[PDB]
């Protein structure tokens, strides 16, 4: 898709329908939001997006097989759970990488909505990733400058996109969250502090839910209420589409957005803002070595279709 | 196989071919500058029997 | 770069208004028609350097 | 090769280069003369074309 | 970076920091006079040749009669044992 | 045993 | 290999043929033009 | 200030992997061939053959020719009583002095 | 002292490279005033017009 | 030249001076720019009429049309700037420097 | 490292154009140049004078 | 403007008919060969920028680059030769038409002229 | 001349398409072959220059330099193998290509018949040198050194470009042959004086002249070993070659305008050698010694006597070889100790005997031990200056003394004394390093046998 | 404009030193006024008094430099009795540079200005004698 | 902006320039300039930003003043000559005023001030258009009136342009501002030979267009507007920054790159006209341009600045957009010096 296709007559609004809606399911750690999101997608026919992980970009490109952490992400969630105040900057590096992954996820979702026309259900989003960073700063895990840089990156990236039509919040109390985490069994999850979960909940209810409520409907559900998928789907169906800026958009603006989301590098252009924070800054020698390792990886040396090492042929005529 | 040998050591003929071609190019320029074959006031001589040119 | 496409294609697009001795509507003469005609006829193809 | 070959080649090269120098100086002089007189094909700045002038009977007899 | 020679010390605090940098006592440390010759804060060590230094003392660098970490004279190359000698003479 | 490559400080001057 | 099909995959074939054809036409026109110019130059210059 | 690799340790001595190293690369076979190439072409060819080539380079500086011509000229000069060397590099007859 | 520092590392460098570079730096600061006000450079345009009209008549 | 031509040219000069010497409002600068267009209209009209350049009597009209087009442009830019800043002050245009 | 740095790197940064530095720099930079120029010029002119009057002996001075 | 205003110059004409009287540039002209070299380099750079094998990807693409460069270069060289021939022709004609402005200085031999000798001592 | 140029060009595709394990091997092989081919050019005629074509020619001045460059390339590759062994294949090929481009440019410079073509190529040499210094330098001062070198050379060259175009406009041709046969004396007008300055200053900058030599220490010290090799072996001689060529049309104004530069160089040799005496960096010492030895050549060129020119050519070749060798030895020591401080490593003679012998021979050549070509050139220049003025012998002899002093001082400080105890990484000398030193020394000693080849066209 | 340069040039070198200096002073003052106008426009003076002060300072400095240059050059030519030496202009230029340094109350500025100004003035004299054309009339 | 509308506006800008280069009537040339301005403002403000609006306003103001002065000069020439053809102007005052106006349109100093500001405000594409295509029409008008152009005034403006461009470029850190000041200097170089030989100006203009096209396209491909943002490029795409190094060296003019051709030919023509001081000063001042080019090359490719962790994600994805002309433009802007004798074709 390009300017020519828009000139030829390809209009996104023609494909878009009432079903076409961006629904984000948000909540605290281990709130069971993923199950509800899947149920919503199945009962609305929408495309569910699993929550963006460290190797989400690895799935989108190449063979989908997650690449080495040193080559893709250079951050560990498990390390953050074990040591939230490490001197390696793993906390903020992880948070920034997650934001970049979620920015890519939101763009990947929008592109699906503007090409196929099918709605999308996403587990959290960029508009919700700030909660974890705020929690980390409250706990003292990260420094203030990290928060400042994250705000800088967000303000220059998120603005280009459109907020979700429906914001579903699964409200699970912190004690129940602790109980589930203990039942979950993950030792790193067990190491999660209760204060961190409380900060996440506070950030949600005091910043995210009101601001999203201004933009669109916020269908807050209890854990018991979320179990009733039928009710959740019905409530979303009965939400006025007026909520959200999508009714205020047209084929021209949709064309701009579609061109934006297609170019993933353009989407992630400002994720690498040249602010030198020790947590994110990577030395030149290490950068060169890691990039050389990345290029050595099969399928990454040349552009897709020209990597003969993976089986591509006819390159002499390609 | 000799094929494998030339397959990996073909680049070993570039510069020798370069020298051969350069000798040819130098010879070509000399041919273009044959305007005083036996017109110098120092080496002017009659062509010997069965001599096309002095190549000078 | 005066790409004289007018002369190449033999099309008059602005040469009609270049001088006042050119044909004006209803053959209305210019105030200095004679003088301009004399000057142009004198300086036709002799070059700007010589015409000066 | 023989020394006479290089001798003749040097003579030819000298002739070519000297003729080039003569032509370059000649060109500079010709260009200066043409640009100072406008009597040559070069530096012929355009003038008004006499074809544009209309000699058809005007309105006022004294043109 | 801070372990590199700097400008002429002006405040006594600068002098103490320079003395610490060169591993010299604050009392002993003496910068070259601020004549604008580019000496900076480098210590003005006594102008005595390496030959004068005790030949029986165990030096880290025996041929140069120097110790590791010891402040090095500005004109050490001139005052090496192979060059100009400032040792006392009988007459 | 590595060529000097600009640190954060060197880039900050730009 | 790739999860998503390459935007290239098999050679375009149509575009490849068009490129070959354009290059061949350029060569044919160039050679014929040079031949014509040689003949015309000889004709005009004995 | 930056997450960078620690300084690479002192360059691994090529002797460590293979005691017979000759320097050059790390692979022993390619080291052997590189040393053979450098020594054969560098010493056996240029240094020897080219030295012989420039040693027997044909005299185009006209040194022997100059000496022989000088001998002939000296013979003629002495035989005819003419001075061995004149005082004018060009004949005054063809010099139209102002 | 006299050769190595006084001349080579001090005066010779001060006489040619250092001086020229410092002059260039000051000129760069002057040219890139970084004010960016239409009023000022348009007044400069007016001054230029007047000066050109007087000097080149 | 007749004194009327001198006065019109002087009017153009005065309007140019006012335009180049801004004070506060960008609107005032646009007024000066349009005044200059008026003065040029008057000058060209008088010249064409006196010379009886019949075929060139359309030049002032074309000048007028294009003049008002470039003005429509100026006004559109002024309102964009005012809506962004709040006033049409020339000092507001300061984000871009050098 | 400090010694090597101070001997070369820190020389200019601490340098100040004091009257002493300026005077010494001038008298040891251009002083010797002017002195040698004067000496050599005088010698050359003397030899040229002798050449002009033919007094200078060049009986076997055929290599120069 | 030099020859931009030459008499009889048809506007927007790349190669006038009179150029055909001049010898056509040889298809093995070294300048044309350099043009083809530039085309091949362009192909290599295009491959490099698009992260595809520099020396093998899109052989048709590189071939078209070379062909386009050579094809346009042939006419470029022909026009260049035409313009230089125009220069020489006009200069010679002007010298012929203005003999007084281009006199023939008396040719004197070195034995006659006097050049001051500057001894190198 | 294309018999040399075309293979040099063909080196580039070979290096780019050579296997990662064969890059150095192929490059060295064919570079040595190209040097062998270039050896044919040494058969210069007695009077006429070898005018191969309208564009390329050679004489007894150009041919030794051409052979020197073609011979220097393989040794540069051999030296560069060590430090550029952890580099990626693409960057290693890039370095090799930069070296090949530099060699090609230098060949064309030394063979160019047209003065403006020589200017173009001799200023084209800056780009590869700048890239080599700034990209593959080891210190942080490499950027400033590259800036200094580039700006010094350009500030010298641009007035030369203007002057050359002026000469082309006035004389009508810049071909060396025509410029020499149609030579016309220059008057003493200020215009002629400034033309002479424009024609001389660029080459004065190229071969370090006291006052304009500040770029050389930085460049040589910061640049990688190969870059320093070319910088001190050919790039400096570029100035001498250009000056000797251009002085043909700069007479008799040279007689009046030489005194400033002559005195500057005659005092500069002493000053720079004294600076060498009190240096703490090995590479800096080598660079300053180069400055003095090149000031000798500057004097020789300015005097314009035949003996001076012969000695200048011989000294240029000799210094190229010696300085390259000295930098290579310093590079080996630096690679082992990872520092350029001269006093850091001591008593290396005990640990590395053969490298110490190489050091001894190189230092002997540096101090012009008879009958080395170094001494031949130095003595010829000294005799020419003595003919110019008898007072010159004072400074010349003092400079000889200081050169001997600092060379032996370098040898004693590095290859003598008590070994440094803590330095334990001094491994045995590699075969490649010894071969490099041999390929630097043996040609010079052989050249002493037949000095006529490197004695220039005035022999 | 060109009339001021005419005034300076018409006065023969090494003659009418007072008049020569007067003409040079007028030229320098005009240049100072131009610089003052440009400075005031680009760098707005806070007060009209500040603008007057800046204009006066720049004009006085430039005029003083011009007066010193003219007087020094003419007097040097008179004493040496050689009106065609570039050294006269060089001495005048260095004197003007020293005056600039005094006006800026900076010895380094004065020294550098002396060197550069003296060189440029000598070059101007050399061009006046040889015929160097800064803005050559198109001739080809 | 709808793509059809954008294409129409671009074609309108091109048509204005073509009218300026095709017309023989002064009024039509002024009309073409007005069309260029009218269709240029929206292109400058394609991406609505306060900085973009400020840049558009400043550009409009400057170009409007220039057009006013141009039409005034045309009217004065009509008054004193009764001529509309674009030939030798017959009034000196009109000639001076027209020169001022056309220089302001070009951006020659002291009318350079607007160029860096507008270039920084507008996007990289708009910057490319402003610094390459918008330079054609005023240069064409100047070339047609070169005979009447006062050599002194034009030479002063050109030399000041070179000096000011170099100085401004030395202090800038934003890539767009560096490009703008370098453009000012190159325009000074172009207009210096305008009174002497117009074909050399055409040559310099073509080389400048190729170089600026290559540089702007490389910046767009790297999506960098500051020195640090460009420094990060080495980690992702080293080829782009290395080619940028080559193009920067060409912009400096260092032989044997293409950038030497225009300077070489310009110096040749100026020396033929007995002007020696002016070209010497021109080259010596272009050294400053070389300095800031070298600084940019240092930061971009000659040395390696620190990168960020998020670069790993960008490594995986490949640029979708493909600028077809970029390779040819790089080649033509780097390796064309062996092809100077093709200068005759311009005549």
């Amino acid at each position: 898709y390009g300017p020519l296709a828009f000139v030829l007559g390809e209009r996104t609004t023609r494909k878009l329908t009432e079903t076409s809606k961006v629904i984000t399911v948000d909540g605290n750690i281990c709130s069971g939001k993923g199950r509800l999101a899947r149920e919503i997608a199945e009962k609305l026919g929408l495309r569910h997006f699993p929550e963006a992980g460290i190797h989400y970009a690895d799935s989108t490109t190449g063979d989908g097989k997650p690449l080495d952490v040193q080559l893709s992400g250079n951050c560990s969630l498990e390390k953050f759970y074990d040591d939230p105040k490490s001197n390696d900057g793993n906390s903020y590096r992880l948070q920034s990488w997650l934001y970049a992954s979620r920015l890519l996820q939101y763009a990947d979702a929008l592109e699906h909505l503007l090409s196929t026309g099918q709605g999308v259900v996403l587990e959290r989003s960029i508009y919700s990733d700030f909660v974890f960073l705020e929690a980390m700063y409250r706990q003292g895990f990260i420094r203030k400058q990290c928060v400042e840089h994250y705000n800088e990156v967000k303000k220059v990236t998120a603005c280009e996109y459109l907020p979700p039509h429906v914001v579903v919040y699964v409200d699970v109390p912190v004690p129940e969250i602790q109980s589930r985490i203990q039942k979950k069994g993950n030792p790193h999850e067990m190491k999660i502090t209760a204060a961190y979960l409380q900060d996440i909940e506070n950030a949600y209810k005091k910043t995210f839910l009101p601001e999203m409520s201004e933009k669109c409907e916020v269908l807050q559900y209890s854990a018991r209420e979320a179990e009733d998928a039928e009710k959740v789907v019905e409530d979303i169906e009965y939400l006025k589409c007026d909520k959200g800026p999508w009714p205020d958009q047209d084929d021209r603006t949709f064309h701009r957005l579609r061109m934006l989301v297609q170019n993933k590098l353009e989407v992630l252009n400002y994720t690498t803002i040249p602010v030198y924070l020790p947590e994110i800054t990577i030395g030149a020698h290490q950068s060169d070595r890691v990039f050389q390792k990345f290029t050595e990886l099969p399928g990454r040396k040349y552009s897709p279709g020209y990597n003969e090492d993976v089986g591509d042929k006819w390159i002499w005529l390609k | 196989n000799v094929l494998q040998i030339v397959r990996d050591h073909w680049v070993h003929i570039l510069v020798p071919v370069g020298f051969v071609f350069g000798c040819y190019l130098d010879r070509r320029s000399d041919e273009k500058l044959t305007a005083f074959r036996n017109k110098s006031l120092l080496f002017k001589r009659e062509l010997r029997p069965n001599e096309e040119v002095t190549w000078k | 770069p005066f790409f004289d496409v007018q002369k190449r294609l033999g099309l008059d697009l602005d040469r009609w208004m270049t001088i006042q001795s050119a044909e004006q509507p209803h053959k209305i003469p210019g105030r200095c028609h004679a003088f301009e005609k004399e000057w142009i006829e004198c300086a036709h193809g002799i070059g700007g350097i010589r015409a000066e | 090769d023989g020394p006479e070959k290089n001798y003749e080649k040097t003579m030819a090269i000298l002739q070519i280069e000297a003729e080039k120098a003569e032509l370059r100086l000649k060109e500079l002089e010709v260009r200066r003369l043409m640009r100072a007189r406008g009597d040559g094909p070069w530096y012929q700045y355009p003038t008004i074309d006499k074809a544009l002038i209309d000699h058809s009977p005007k309105t006022t007899p004294d043109n | 970076k801070d372990m590199f020679p700097g400008p002429y010390p002006k405040t006594p605090e600068e002098r103490a920091a320079a003395a610490k940098k060169y591993n010299m006592r604050v009392e002993d440390y003496e910068p070259y006079p601020d004549d604008g010759m580019g000496y900076g804060d480098y210590p003005k060590l006594p102008d005595r040749s390496q030959q004068e230094r005790d030949p029986w003392y165990d030096w880290d660098h025996p041929d140069l009669r120097l110790n590791w970490g010891e402040p090095i004279h500005w004109d050490l190359d001139m005052y090496i044992r192979n060059r100009v000698d400032t040792s006392p003479t009988p007459v | 045993a590595r060529q000097w490559q600009p640190d954060v400080e060197w880039a900050e001057q730009f | 290999f790739y999860i998503r099909e390459p935007p290239h995959g098999s050679p375009d074939w149509l575009k490849v043929g068009l490129t070959l054809g354009t290059s061949v036409f350029l060569w044919i026109y160039l050679i014929k033009q040079h031949k014509e110019d040689v003949l015309e130059y000889k004709r005009r210059n004995g | 200030i930056r997450l960078q690799e620690d300084p690479d340790p002192e360059d691994e001595n090529l002797y460590e992997k293979n005691p017979d190293s000759h320097g050059y690369d790390k692979d022993p076979i390619v080291d052997l061939w590189n040393m053979r190439v450098v020594f054969f072409f560098g010493f056996s060819i240029v240094l020897v053959l080219g030295s012989t080539f420039v040693a027997y380079l044909p005299d185009y500086r006209m040194q022997e020719w100059a000496r022989r011509e000088a001998e002939r000229l000296v013979k003629y000069r002495e035989a005819n009583g003419l001075p061995l060397m004149e005082s004018n590099c060009f004949d005054p007859n063809k010099i139209q002095l102002p | 002292k006299s050769a190595s520092s006084l001349l080579d590392l001090i005066w010779l460098e001060t006489i040619l490279p250092k001086t020229t570079s410092f002059i260039q730096m000051k000129m760069s600061i002057m040219v890139s005033n970084q004010k960016g006000l239409i009023k000022l450079y348009f007044l400069s345009f007016l001054i230029t017009i007047m000066i050109s009209m007087t000097l080149f008549n | 030249m007749p004194l009327v031509y001198m006065n019109i040219i002087m009017a153009f000069a005065i309007a140019l001076a006012g335009l180049l010497m801004y004070r506060s409002h960008l609107m005032s600068s646009l007024l000066c720019l349009e005044g200059m267009m008026l003065s040029l209209f008057i000058m060209s009209t008088l010249i064409i009429l006196n010379t009886h350049f019949t075929l060139a009597n359309m030049m002032p009209i074309i000048l007028l049309v294009f003049a008002a087009c470039e003005a429509a442009l100026g006004l559109s830019l002024l309102v964009m700037v005012s809506n962004t800043y709040g006033t049409d002050y020339v000092q507001n245009l300061n984000l871009l420097q050098c | 490292i400090r010694w090597t740095y101070a001997r070369s790197a820190n020389i200019y940064p601490n340098f100040r154009p004091t009257p002493k530095t300026s005077l010494l720099g001038a008298l040891f930079g251009i002083g010797p140049l002017f002195f040698w120029y004067y000496v050599f010029k005088t010698d050359r002119d003397k030899k040229e004078k002798l050449i002009q009057e033919g007094k200078l002996d060049q009986t076997f001075n055929i290599s120069y | 403007t030099m020859m931009s205003g030459r008499p009889g110059r048809v506007p927007l004409q790349f190669l006038p008919n009179e150029a055909r009287s001049l010898p056509p540039p040889k298809l093995t002209d070294p300048r044309l060969v350099y043009m083809g070299f530039l085309g091949y380099c362009s192909g290599l750079i295009d491959n490099a920028i698009r992260r595809r094998p520099v020396v093998s990807a899109g052989l048709h693409r590189q071939l078209l680059y070379v062909t386009s460069f050579v094809f346009f270069g042939y006419y470029l060289l022909k026009r260049q030769d035409y313009m230089y021939a125009l220069r020489d022709h006009d200069m010679f004609a002007y010298v012929k038409s203005h003999p007084e402005d281009f006199p023939e200085k008396d040719k004197k031999t070195y034995g006659e002229i006097l050049e001051e000798f500057h001894p190198v001592r | 001349m294309l018999k040399i140029i075309i293979p040099t060009t063909m080196l580039l595709p070979m290096t780019w398409m050579s296997k990662h394990n064969m890059i150095w091997i192929n490059a060295t092989v064919h570079s040595l072959l190209i040097s062998l081919i270039s050896l044919s050019l040494l058969n210069q005629l007695g009077e006429n220059s070898l005018n191969f074509s309208l564009t390329f020619f050679s004489d007894s001045l150009s041919a030794p330099l051409l052979v020197l460059t073609t011979w220097l390339l393989p040794l540069m590759l051999m030296a560069s193998q060590s430090h550029l062994s952890k580099e990626t294949t693409t960057r290693k090929k890039l370095y090799i290509t930069m070296l090949i481009l530099l060699q090609l440019f230098l060949i064309m410079t030394f063979t160019a018949t047209e003065l403006i073509l020589f200017y173009i190529l001799f200023e084209a040499t800056l780009v590869p040198t700048l890239i080599i210094i700034t990209r593959w330098g080891n210190q942080t001062e490499r950027l400033n050194a590259g800036l200094y070198f580039l700006f010094y050379t350009l500030a010298g060259s641009l007035p030369l470009l203007v002057a050359l175009v002026y000469i082309q406009n006035t004389t009508g041709s810049l071909n060396f042959l025509i410029i020499h046969y149609w030579s016309h004396p220059l008057s003493n007008s200020w215009s002629n004086i400034f033309m002479w300055l424009a024609c001389i200053m660029a080459f004065m900058v190229k071969m370090p002249l006291y006052g304009l030599h500040l770029w050389l220490p930085k460049a040589h010290v910061e640049a990688p070993i190969a870059g320093s090799m070319v910088l001190a072996a050919v790039l400096l001689k570029l100035g001498g070659y250009g000056m000797m060529r251009i002085t043909t049309i700069l007479n008799p104004l040279t007689n009046y305008m030489a005194y400033p530069f002559l005195m500057l160089s005659m005092w500069g040799m002493i000053m720079t050698s004294s600076i060498c005496l009190r240096q703490t960096d090995l590479k800096s010492l080598i660079a300053y010694s180069s400055v003095s030895h090149m000031a000798l050549v500057i004097v020789a060129i300015m005097i314009q006597t035949p003996w001076s020119f012969m000695g200048a050519t011989a000294l240029m070749i000799a210094h190229g070889l010696t300085s390259s060798m000295l930098f290579c030895l310093a590079n080996t020591n630096y690679e082992r100790v990872h520092s350029r401080t001269m006093i850091l490593a001591r008593g290396l003679q005990t640990l590395l005997p053969l490298m110490a012998t190489w050091w001894l021979m190189a230092s002997l050549t540096n101090l012009a031990l008879p009958p080395s070509i170094n001494l031949i050139g130095e003595l010829f220049i000294i005799t020419a200056s003595f003919s110019w003025s008898n007072i010159t012998i004072i400074l010349m002899g003092m400079n000889m003394m200081i050169t001997a002093l600092y060379s032996l001082y370098m040898l004693i400080t590095t290859q003598r004394g008590k070994y440094t105890h803590h330095i334990n990484n001094i491994k045995a000398s590699f075969t490649r390093e010894n071969a490099l030193m041999a390929l630097h020394i043996l040609p010079l000693l052989l050249l002493t046998l037949n000095p006529k080849m490197i004695l220039g066209p005035l022999y | 404009a060109k009339t001021l340069l005419h005034k300076y040039s018409d006065i023969p070198e090494g003659t009418e030193c007072h008049r020569k200096a007067y003409a040079s002073t007028s030229i320098g003052g005009a240049t100072g006024l131009i610089v003052s106008a440009y400075s005031i426009a680009l760098k707005p003076p806070a007060s009209f008094l500040e603008g007057v002060a800046r204009t006066g300072r720049y004009t006085f400095t430039s005029a003083a430099i011009g007066a010193i240059f003219g007087l020094t050059s003419c007097i040097s030519a008179q004493v040496r009795e050689k009106p065609d030496d570039p050294l006269n202009y060089f001495i005048g230029g260095c004197a003007g540079g020293l005056t600039l340094g005094a006006r800026t109350r900076s010895y380094g500025i004065g020294a550098a200005a002396c060197a550069y100004m003296g060189l440029t003035a000598a070059l101007v004299k050399m061009g006046q004698l040889e015929g160097w054309q800064v803005f050559a009339e198109p001739k080809v | 902006m709808n793509p059809i509308i954008y294409t129409t506006l671009i074609m309108t800008v091109m048509s204005g320039t073509m009218l300026v280069m095709i017309s023989s009537h002064w009024l039509l040339i002024w009309i073409g300039f007005e069309m260029n301005l009218l269709a240029m403002i929206p292109v400058l403000m394609k991406n609505f930003n306060p900085r973009a609006t400020e840049a558009a306003t400043k550009y409009f103001l400057t170009q409007a003043t220039a057009s006013m002065m141009l039409m005034m000069a045309i009217i004065i020439n009509l008054l004193y000559s009764g001529q509309w053809t674009i030939t030798k102007m017959f009034n000196p005052v009109a000639m001076t005023m027209m020169t001022m106006a056309l220089a302001m349109k070009l951006g020659l100093s002291p009318f350079h001030f607007w160029v860096p500001e507008v270039t920084q405000g507008i996007s990289l594409q708009a910057g490319l258009l402003l610094l390459t295509w918008q330079k054609l029409a005023p240069l064409s008008v100047l070339c047609q009136i070169s005979q009447s152009i006062n050599p002194n005034l034009m030479l002063t403006m050109a030399m000041l342009s070179i000096l000011i461009g170099g100085w401004g470029g030395l202090n800038q850190t934003q890539l767009r501002k560096i490009m703008a000041y370098s453009s000012i200097a190159h325009m000074g170089w172009m207009t210096a030979v305008l009174p002497y030989n117009t074909t050399m100006t055409i040559l310099n203009l073509l080389i400048y267009i190729t170089m600026t096209l290559a540089m702007f396209m490389l910046l767009i491909h790297s999506s960098a507007t500051t020195t640090l943002s460009l420094s990060h490029t080495w980690n992702k795409m080293p080829v782009i920054t290395s080619l940028m190094m080559v193009t920067l060296l060409s912009m400096g003019g260092l032989p044997p790159l293409s950038g030497f051709m225009p300077k070489w030919m310009i110096i040749q023509e100026m020396t033929k006209n007995e002007s020696i001081i002016m070209p010497t000063l021109m080259a010596m001042t272009a050294l400053l341009n070389l300095y800031f080019y070298m600084r940019l090359a240092y930061s971009s490719s000659l040395t390696m600045f620190p990168s960020t962790n998020n670069m790993k994600m960008k490594w995986q994805f490949e640029h979708t957009k493909q600028m077809k002309l970029l390779p040819t433009m790089i080649v033509l802007s780097t390796l064309v010096l062996p092809m100077t004798p093709a200068l005759s074709s311009l005549n």
